[PDB]
């Protein structure tokens, strides 16, 4: 019965609590969908503002750690390149 | 360790579609699948 | 590893360093020798050639297509792939439903906006 | 009668066909592509 | 099967960046990493 309800009615329509079985009018369903969309937009805006504030705080906390990690990675890459060059030079020096 | 037993069988070959022969098309397909899964999870939460 | 077995009578820690004029004369002599003796592409000192995209077993056809696309770009270092749909993750604005719009079309647009 | 155990099926989730659009299949394909690219890069690095 | 010895130790956990905390950001980072890997492979082949 639940599968038939979710197949006949849409999954998004069944998720919305304003989609009643006796509400066959498109205008009432459109108004309910518009109200739900406005509420979802307000909730998403509030969540986006909170996430932006949290991300700004986290970036201000961890920017130094990120910069230190980037500098260490660059130094490690330069050291690996120098190690490869030194290994080649050592092999050539042994042959010579 | 005891009640769960593995099954030793041949691997089922998934037919790769011809659209999934490039990095951008496969990335778009994966993004669409992830968006569909996220929408399905949100709809399941709202329905619950 | 090196494979050169040629022996040259050089002791640079004991012998004097060649002059820039002497180095230029030696370079001219080597150039004359290379002009006299043509280069051999089938020399044993040269390494084996790199296999092509089709010859490589590890290279997938998608990888070969991506490599061909990168090579076809005039700046392969600056070549970038196409970005995904960032507008689908953007903030969904309120849809403007006109009075001439159908009820089913407006309902479908509202449902799509609600899903987004 | 004893060593053989039957397999039961649960219909809690919808039946997903084993296509190329599955999230786990896409992850496995991306991992295989990364492994092949890594093997090619390792061979190229050894040659270089 | 015989000469390969597995290593039993703990798993290294990468530090998650504050910017890499969203699915679209993760997808963009994955696309950038794939493009960088392809460019590095092409540059390595040209250098070889």
């Amino acid at each position: 019965i639940w599968n038939r309800r979710e197949e006949n009615l849409n999954a998004l329509r069944l998720g919305l609590g304003y989609y009643d079985s006796d509400s066959e009018d498109g205008e009432d369903d459109v108004a309910n969908i518009r109200a739900t969309l406005e509420a979802a937009l307000d909730r998403l805006m509030a969540s986006a503002e909170k996430g932006n504030k949290l991300e700004k705080k986290l970036n201000l906390h961890l920017g130094g750690y990120k910069n230190r990690a980037e500098m260490l990675r660059k130094k490690l890459g330069e050291a690996h390149a120098a190690l490869e060059k030194a290994r080649n030079a050592l092999a050539g020096f042994q042959v010579l | 360790e005891t009640d769960l037993l593995p099954i030793k069988t041949s691997r089922v070959v998934r037919p790769r579609p011809p659209n999934f022969t490039s990095i951008p098309s496969l990335l778009k397909a994966f993004q669409d699948e992830w968006d569909a899964l996220v929408l399905e999870t949100y709809t399941t939460r709202e329905q619950l | 590893m090196p494979a050169i077995t040629t022996v040259h009578e050089s002791l640079p820690y004991i012998d004097p360093e060649p002059t820039p004029e002497q180095r230029a004369a030696a370079e001219a002599l080597i150039a004359e020798e290379r002009a006299k003796v043509p280069d051999d592409p089938y020399h044993a000192l040269l390494p084996p050639p790199l296999p092509p995209l089709n010859e490589s077993r590890h290279l997938t056809p998608i990888l070969q297509n991506e490599l061909a696309r990168l090579a076809s770009s005039p700046d392969p270092q600056a070549a970038k792939m196409d970005a995904l749909d960032f507008s689908r993750y953007e903030a969904p604005e309120m849809p403007s439903i006109d009075s001439s719009q159908s009820l089913e079309e407006t309902a479908s647009q509202l449902w799509e906006t609600l899903k987004q």
